[PDB]
């Protein structure tokens, strides 16, 4: 909390309320927006303003968005590393990254949901890193 | 080929990194604590 | 080194430095850098082989 | 005056020379067994330095390199 | 033939547009019907 | 020197105030036939059927000039250097061999027998006079 | 030796080659070893010339490409006017004109974007739109909506018959190459029908459909009132009352009695009072005279039955003294090679293109075009910066066809040879002209922009000062002013009012005035014919020295695309006939920038405003063009940062889209300058560090990913300082000329 108010009982927050500008096709989407928006905490300037601090009390503004983008992305990433890790093994690997195996891409899409384990799992024992000493390096 | 490119000479526990590491980050948690106010 | 090895070079100043390749050919003569090597990476050129010597290799596996 | 330095990791392609727009390399014989040809540099003086030696080159690393310094009327490719 | 045609799909630009729209399709279908998220309100 | 000037009208490319004062170069060459060959600076010449001579501002003229030969079936090109004095040196085929073959006279010359890698670096060579490509 | 030569199923119709990439070249067929090879799998796919060299295989491709491109134009034609079909206002734009601004755009009711469809008018939310399509369709006589809904399934039609056209020629039935050969045969063809017919037919529809409903619509009857075309055709009586020459009939034709005809083919020559916009009469008899002329024209060549000339012996017999052998050897050129005939067609075209948007913006040629300025400003940039594009492209395709497709022994002591053989001479001389030209026309303005500064207005080069004067054009002004009457007697009024004469007011607003010339337009035509000699200078210089320079001998073999040719001599950096068209862009974008800012702040401060019933021209900006376009600062105050008021300030309104792109379009304009000062070795050595990491994680691509080509590098960054350069005057131009 640093010069600001809570959103509900703010006046300028009020004013800006009464003209919405209702975005979707929905006529109530603007009074429906500022009604959800008064649990946020707000300025002087009557926008709303997020905490960061990772206090549970606010976590909706950047912890859950946080947790739920890494396990999306570390789906992609686990994804892709183990697609170009099985094209590897295979005779014609240049040509399998342009015109996909899609045989053996979608089953690797399939999971991924379980990405953590399997990092746990290489990471602990496995090939989650390479040797400094087998890897290609500059003078 | 007269010096390596790649350093060696170390074991799995890493102590004195971590007890370096380990305190800065003690340090971390008692600037939050005081701004949480848990002290 | 015999032919069909994988080896894995140690000179620096080459692209695929302390990366895999396979032994192509070897020359009985007393011709410097004699072993012929060949790689799946291909360097800037894109000529994907070049010959080095004996010291400059480690036999990674079983030919 | 560019300086043209060769390297033992020669192999006798030849491609060197057929590139050069000014004739500054010249095969000569190496008396060793290692082939009956080996690049030379010795018109250097003419070598205006456009490093088309260096991308015929078939090593890993250069066999054949060109370290530039003081500048002529020959090197400079100038006319007039 | 079909086999080749399948091949074409899996290339990369038609494999991104392909994926890509689904992607987009997602956040805009589901922008219209839940219009703002700033944020997660919690209870 | 001899021979017989290509026959074309002239040419803004081509020799400048250089070769009075320093150096200037020449190519002689000799055909069976007399075909059309674009000339080094521009333009279209014909060449005569015996012992054809053309004077050019550099050497990369005429072994750019004698690549285009070589596509006519001509491979006796010899290039001059003829300096403001009147001394003529033949130059490009320095021996009756081209450079591209081999000829046991030459000797090798500017050649380090290690490779680039053994080279010593800067700091090992300052001040002495000697650079790290020796 | 006109003839019809196919050769039956030559190129087999199989999905195969579609899965394989890079089958058209050999190199790229081998394999994807590199990211390059996806560049240059682009860079190559239309470097036909490049797959193989059977001019017939070459000229196939090029013939059945032309029909795919057609397709995509025809779509698009089709689209804009489906679009005026279903989503527009232009069925109520026709009640009036001059209230309701034109739209045909409607964009979702998503996130914030609903904001875009304001009250453009007519109880329409839209986008206002600019093109200029709801003039053109007026022009067409077309008052109802489901008659625009027919002619874009026409177009749509009209698109899979171009597309089964290049299917049926490139497999099925390919000509062979004396198809195409046959010049005297292509240009009897199209001079004759495609464009003599196609004038003669548009007469048609002009005289019996456009012109009587324009006629009965700027009289004041309703739209519903208004007979459909058909019936004008059919009931004579309609058509006698408005024009009452057809009541003599075709008879008058025929028996050259001509005069008959005088009310619906005038010339007049004026623009219409009520409807801003030349006379559909006088427009109707344009198109008859230009048929005749073009199909009188074809005639001129032999194709075939012993009567007509050969282009061939036209060109031979024009030798001269002091041009050796004439022309020569340009008709062998012209008919072996594809890229001397782009680059003619390229060049002369964009010169065209240019041409129109002057013709058009004086002599405006559709009804209520003048009054919107909106269309008619950002009509006038477009055609504008096309031209400019399709030039430079005829440099390229130029020098393209020197490393190519020249011939020595064709080109031998002809005008090329010649040309070639004293290009220093053209270079030096149009050097000095450059040098000359940016002195005395910039100069100018720092004498002006210092001695305003030092509070020393009158030894400045305006019009109270040293002024001057244009007066070869205000010469040439009076004595169109004074055409009607003496020179071209028949002509009532001048071609146009920008010559001088007097001023024409629709509503409130103006659609054309004198437009006096001063000492700042004297300056402004020479920074036109400035820059423009600078990238004549960039351009020919690529043509002549593309094959070989003094600094290298040999440029023909590296090619028309090669970045250095090393790094010696003391550098040898852009060389290449390609790096002068890299260079020439960035003239050509600095040149055609300076005259639409030519036009914009002109056109507003001394043409374009409300007038008084009494003719009082209340002008936009004021009259300030005269005092203040003379000094930089005056630009860069009048014009840039005031006009800009409207674009930063658009934020909460229906042109916020504008001032977003107008912001956006500046990030890609530095984000171009990535590229252009950067080179290729740095970012290998940061993508070689980037590598490391992902054989460190065992992420390593199969494809080894190299950095960007240098050509590419090149090409990359004019692409973005281009594209970030005229987007943002794009949104400044629109959101500026929309508010007001
Ligand atoms: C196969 C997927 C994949 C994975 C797991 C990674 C993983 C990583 N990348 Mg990489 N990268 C990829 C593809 C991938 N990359 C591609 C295609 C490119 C070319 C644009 C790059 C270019 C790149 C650069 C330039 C850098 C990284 C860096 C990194 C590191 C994290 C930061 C980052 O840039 O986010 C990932 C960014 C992306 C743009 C990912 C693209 C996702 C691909 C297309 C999905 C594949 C789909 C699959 C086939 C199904 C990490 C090692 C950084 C580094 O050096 O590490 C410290 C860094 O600076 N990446
Ligand atoms: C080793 C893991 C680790 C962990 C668990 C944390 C944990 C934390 N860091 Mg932190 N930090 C780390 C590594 C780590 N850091 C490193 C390596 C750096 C160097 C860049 C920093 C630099 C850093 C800064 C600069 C700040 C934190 C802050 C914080 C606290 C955020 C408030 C909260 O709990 O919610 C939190 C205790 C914030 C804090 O405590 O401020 C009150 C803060 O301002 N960290
Ligand atoms: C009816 C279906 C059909 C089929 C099966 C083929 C099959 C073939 N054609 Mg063919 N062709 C067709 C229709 C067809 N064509 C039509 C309708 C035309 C007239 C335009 C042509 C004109 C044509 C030419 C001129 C050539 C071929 C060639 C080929 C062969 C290679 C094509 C390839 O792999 O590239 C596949 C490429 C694509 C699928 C991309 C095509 C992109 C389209 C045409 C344009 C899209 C424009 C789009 C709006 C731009 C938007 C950009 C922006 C939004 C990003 C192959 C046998 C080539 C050949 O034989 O090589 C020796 C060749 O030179 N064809
Ligand atoms: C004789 C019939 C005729 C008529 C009525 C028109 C009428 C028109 N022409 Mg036009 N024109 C004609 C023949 C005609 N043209 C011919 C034969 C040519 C080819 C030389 C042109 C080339 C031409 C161009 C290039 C342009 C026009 C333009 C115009 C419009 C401008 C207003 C004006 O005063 O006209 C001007 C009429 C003339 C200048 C008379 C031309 C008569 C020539 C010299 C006779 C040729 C003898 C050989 C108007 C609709 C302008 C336009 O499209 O407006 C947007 C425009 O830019 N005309
Ligand atoms: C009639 C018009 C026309 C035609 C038929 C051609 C045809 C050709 N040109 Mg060419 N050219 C033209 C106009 C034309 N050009 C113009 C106007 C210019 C000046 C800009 C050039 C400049 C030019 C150069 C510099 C070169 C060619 C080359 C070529 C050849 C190969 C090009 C290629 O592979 O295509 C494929 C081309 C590409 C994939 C490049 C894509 C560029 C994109 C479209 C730019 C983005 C613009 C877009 C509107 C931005 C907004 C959308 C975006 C944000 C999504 C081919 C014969 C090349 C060659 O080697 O010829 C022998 C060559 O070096 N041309
Ligand atoms: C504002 C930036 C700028 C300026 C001033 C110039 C200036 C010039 N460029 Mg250019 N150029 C630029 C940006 C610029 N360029 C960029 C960004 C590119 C990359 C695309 C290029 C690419 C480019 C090419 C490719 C070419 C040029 C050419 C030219 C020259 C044209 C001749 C001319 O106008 O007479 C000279 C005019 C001026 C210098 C204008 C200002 C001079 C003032 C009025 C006089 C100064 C007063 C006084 C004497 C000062 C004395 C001070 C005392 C204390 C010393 C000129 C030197 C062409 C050339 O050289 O052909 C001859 C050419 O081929 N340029
Ligand atoms: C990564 C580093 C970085 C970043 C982020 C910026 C950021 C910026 N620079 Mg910049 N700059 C940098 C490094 C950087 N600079 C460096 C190192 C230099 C060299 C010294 C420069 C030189 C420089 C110059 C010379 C200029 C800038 C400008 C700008 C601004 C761009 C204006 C703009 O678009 O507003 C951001 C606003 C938007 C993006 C919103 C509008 C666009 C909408 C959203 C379009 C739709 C986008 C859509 C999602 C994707 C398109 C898809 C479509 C094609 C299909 C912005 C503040 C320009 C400027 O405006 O300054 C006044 C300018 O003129 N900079
Ligand atoms: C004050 C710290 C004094 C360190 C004394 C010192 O220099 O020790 C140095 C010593 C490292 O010795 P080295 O491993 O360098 O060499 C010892 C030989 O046995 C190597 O084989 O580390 C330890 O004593 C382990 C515990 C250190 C834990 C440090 C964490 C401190 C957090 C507070
Ligand atoms: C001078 C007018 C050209 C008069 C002209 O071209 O003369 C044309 C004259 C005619 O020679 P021919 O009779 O051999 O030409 C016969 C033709 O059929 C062959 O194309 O040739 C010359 O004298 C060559 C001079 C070219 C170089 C002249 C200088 C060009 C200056 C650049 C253009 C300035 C334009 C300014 C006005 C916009
Ligand atoms: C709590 C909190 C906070 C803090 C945070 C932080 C400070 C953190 C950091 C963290 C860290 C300091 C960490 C580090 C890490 C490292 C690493 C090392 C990474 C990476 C890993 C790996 C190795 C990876 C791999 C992978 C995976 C796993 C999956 C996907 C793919 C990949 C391959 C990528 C804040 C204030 C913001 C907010 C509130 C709350
Ligand atoms: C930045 C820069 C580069 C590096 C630029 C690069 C490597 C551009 C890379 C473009 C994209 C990002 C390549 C990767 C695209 C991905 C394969 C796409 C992923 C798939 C999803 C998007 C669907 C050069 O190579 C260069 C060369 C010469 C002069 C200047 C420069 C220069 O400025
Ligand atoms: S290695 Fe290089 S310098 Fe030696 S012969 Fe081959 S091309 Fe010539």
């Amino acid at each position: 909390g640093a010069d600001l108010t809570p959103c509900a009982e703010n006046p300028a927050f009020q004013a800006l309320a009464k003209n919405a500008r209702n975005t979707t096709a929905d006529p109530q989407s603007g009074q429906k927006r500022f009604e959800r928006y008064s649990q946020a905490l707000c300025g002087p300037e009557g926008y709303p303003h997020l905490i960061v601090d990772g206090r549970l009390d606010r976590a909706g503004d950047f912890l859950i968005p946080s947790i739920l983008f890494l396990y999306i992305a570390g789906w992609i990433g686990w994804v892709g590393r183990a697609y170009l890790q099985a094209i590897k093994k295979d005779s014609d690997t240049e040509q399998k990254e342009i015109q996909l195996d899609l045989g053996i891409a979608l089953p690797i899409i399939a999971t991924g949901f379980a990405w953590p384990a399997a990092a746990v799992k290489e990471l602990l024992s496995g090939e989650l890193t390479a040797k400094d000493s087998e890897i290609t390096v500059s003078p | 080929k007269i010096s390596p490119v790649a350093n060696t000479g170390a074991k799995p526990p890493y102590t004195f990194r971590t007890g370096w590491a380990l305190l800065l980050l003690a340090v971390n948690f008692l600037v939050a604590a005081y701004y949480f106010h848990i002290i | 080194v015999q032919r069909g090895s994988k080896v894995r070079i140690l000179r620096p100043e080459s692209y695929w430095f302390q990366d895999v390749g396979t032994v192509a050919s070897v020359d009985q003569s007393g011709i410097k850098y004699p072993v012929i090597v060949r790689f799946d990476k291909v360097n800037y050129a894109g000529i994907n082989t070049n010959n080095f010597a004996v010291d400059e290799l480690i036999e990674v596996e079983a030919p | 005056s560019h300086t043209v330095k060769i390297y033992d990791t020669c192999i006798g392609c030849t491609q060197c020379v057929r590139a050069c727009p000014t004739d500054v390399l010249e095969m000569v014989p190496w008396d060793g067994c290692k082939a009956a040809q080996v690049a030379s540099s010795p018109r250097t003086e003419d070598c205006v330095g456009c490093k088309r030696c260096e991308t015929a080159c078939p090593t890993d690393f250069l066999s054949i390199r060109v370290y530039l310094g003081a500048e002529t009327t020959r090197s400079m490719g100038l006319a007039y | 033939q079909s086999s080749y045609l399948i091949k074409f799909i899996s290339t990369a630009p038609v494999a991104a547009t392909i994926w890509l729209t689904i992607t987009a399709g997602i956040l805009i279908e589901f922008n219209r019907f839940f219009p703002d998220l700033l944020f997660h309100p919690l209870p | 020197l001899s021979g017989k000037t290509p026959l074309f009208a002239g040419s803004t490319g081509g020799l400048l105030t250089k070769a009075v004062e320093e150096e200037k170069y020449a190519i002689t060459w000799t055909s069976p036939k007399a075909q059309v060959f674009e000339l080094p600076t521009g333009g279209a010449a014909t060449m005569h059927e015996g012992e054809n001579l053309l004077y050019i501002a550099r050497k990369e003229y005429g072994i750019a000039l004698g690549g285009q030969l070589r596509k006519f079936k001509i491979t006796n090109y010899k290039i001059y250097r003829i300096l403001p004095s009147g001394e003529t040196t033949f130059i490009h085929p320095a021996d009756g061999v081209f450079p591209e073959k081999v000829n046991a006279g030459r000797e090798k010359v500017r050649f380090n027998a290690r490779s680039i890698g053994e080279n010593p670096n800067p700091s090992q060579v300052k001040f002495s006079g000697k650079a790290t490509y020796d | 030796k006109a003839r019809v030569i196919v050769d039956k199923d030559p190129v087999p119709t199989s999905f195969e080659k579609w899965a394989q990439p890079g089958h058209f070249d050999r190199t790229l067929a081998r394999g994807p070893k590199t990211t390059t090879w996806i560049w240059n799998l682009h860079a190559l796919a239309h470097d036909f010339d490049t797959h193989t060299s059977d001019l017939e295989d070459i000229s196939r491709k090029i013939f059945a490409a032309h029909f795919g491109h057609l397709a995509v134009v025809t779509i698009w034609l089709s689209g804009m006017i489906f679009h005026g079909a279903k989503f527009s206002n232009y069925e109520a734009w026709l009640s009036d004109p001059l209230n309701v601004r034109p739209s045909a755009q409607v964009v979702w009711p998503i996130v914030g974007q609903d904001i875009l469809n304001g009250d453009v008018g007519g109880g329409f939310h839209g986008i206002q739109i600019t093109s200029g399509l709801f003039q053109v369709w007026r022009g067409w006589g077309i008052t109802n909506s489901f008659q625009l809904y027919c002619t874009a399934i026409g177009g749509l039609v009209l698109a899979g018959l171009f597309l089964f056209a290049g299917w049926f020629h490139y497999h099925k039935r390919a000509p062979k190459l004396e198809w195409f050969q046959n010049v005297e045969s292509m240009l009897n063809h199209h001079l004759q029908v495609l464009l003599g017919c196609g004038s003669l037919g548009w007469a048609g529809h002009l005289i019996h459909v456009s012109a009587p409903i324009n006629k009965l619509m700027d009289a004041g009857v309703a739209v519903k009132d208004i007979p459909l075309p058909h019936e004008f055709i059919l009931n004579k009586s309609l058509l006698i009352d408005l024009f009452p020459g057809f009541a003599a009939g075709l008879t008058p034709f025929f028996t050259l009695n001509w005069g008959q005809y005088a009310d619906f083919l005038t010339f007049k020559g004026g623009l219409n009072p009520v409807t801003g916009g030349l006379w559909m009469t006088d427009i109707a008899h344009h198109h008859l005279a230009i048929a005749v002329v073009f199909i009188i024209a074809g005639h001129q060549y032999r194709t075939n039955w012993g009567i007509g000339h050969s282009i061939k012996e036209i060109l031979e017999n024009h030798k001269g003294p002091f041009t050796g052998e004439g022309h020569k050897g340009l008709y062998e050129n012209l008919t072996t090679s594809w890229h001397a005939q782009l680059a003619t067609n390229l060049a002369f075209l964009g010169s065209l293109t240019i041409i129109i948007a002057h013709h058009m913006y004086a002599m405006p040629p559709y009804p209520y075009l003048a009054t919107d300025y909106a269309t008619q400003l950002c009509i006038f940039t477009h055609h504008i910066w096309i031209g400019g594009f399709l030039i430079v492209g005829g440099a390229a395709h130029a020098a393209i066809f020197m490393v190519r497709d020249y011939d020595p022994v064709v080109n031998q002591n002809n005008v090329l040879d010649r040309v070639i053989r004293h290009r220093d001479a053209i270079i030096s001389h149009l050097n000095w002209v450059c040098i000359f030209l940016g002195f005395h026309s910039f100069g100018l303005y720092i004498h002006n922009d210092t001695m305003r500064a030092l509070g020393r207005p009158q030894d400045m080069f305006s019009d109270t000062a040293i002024q001057l004067q244009p007066v070869f054009a205000q010469w040439v002004q009076n004595l169109h002013t004074l055409a009607p009457g003496g020179t071209a007697p028949n002509a009532l009024e001048p071609v146009s009012y920008a010559f001088g004469g007097g001023v024409l007011a629709v509503g409130g607003k103006v659609a054309m005035m004198p437009i006096a010339l001063g000492t700042a337009d004297f300056l402004i035509h020479h920074i036109h014919a400035f820059t423009i000699h600078v990238t004549v200078l960039i351009l020919l210089k690529g043509v002549l020295f593309a094959r070989s320079s003094r600094l290298i001998p040999d440029k023909a073999n590296l090619g028309f695309r090669f970045p250095c040719d090393g790094p010696g001599r003391g550098g040898t950096c852009q060389v290449s006939g390609w790096d002068h068209v890299f260079l020439g862009l960035f003239w050509m974008y600095n040149s055609l920038s300076i005259v639409i800012f030519h036009f914009s702040w002109k056109m507003q401060s001394d043409v374009w405003g409300t007038v008084d019933a009494a003719g009082n021209v209340s002008h936009i900006t004021g009259g300030n063009f005269a005092q203040s376009a003379i000094t930089i600062n005056g630009w860069l105050r009048d014009f840039l940062w005031a006009q800009a008021s409207q674009v930063i300030n658009s934020y909460g309104s229906a042109l916020s889209a504008y001032g977003l792109m107008f912001l956006g379009a500046h990030f890609v304009w530095a984000f171009s300058l990535m590229f252009l000062f950067s080179g290729r070795g740095y970012w290998q050595e940061l993508i070689e560090s980037i590598v490391w990491a992902h054989n460190k994680l065992k992420v390593a691509p199969a494809i080894q990913p190299r950095a960007l080509s240098i050509t590419q590098g090149r090409a990359v960054g004019v692409a973005h300082y281009l594209l970030g350069g005229i987007a943002t005057t794009w949104a400044f131009f629109h959101a500026h000329i929309l508010s007001v």
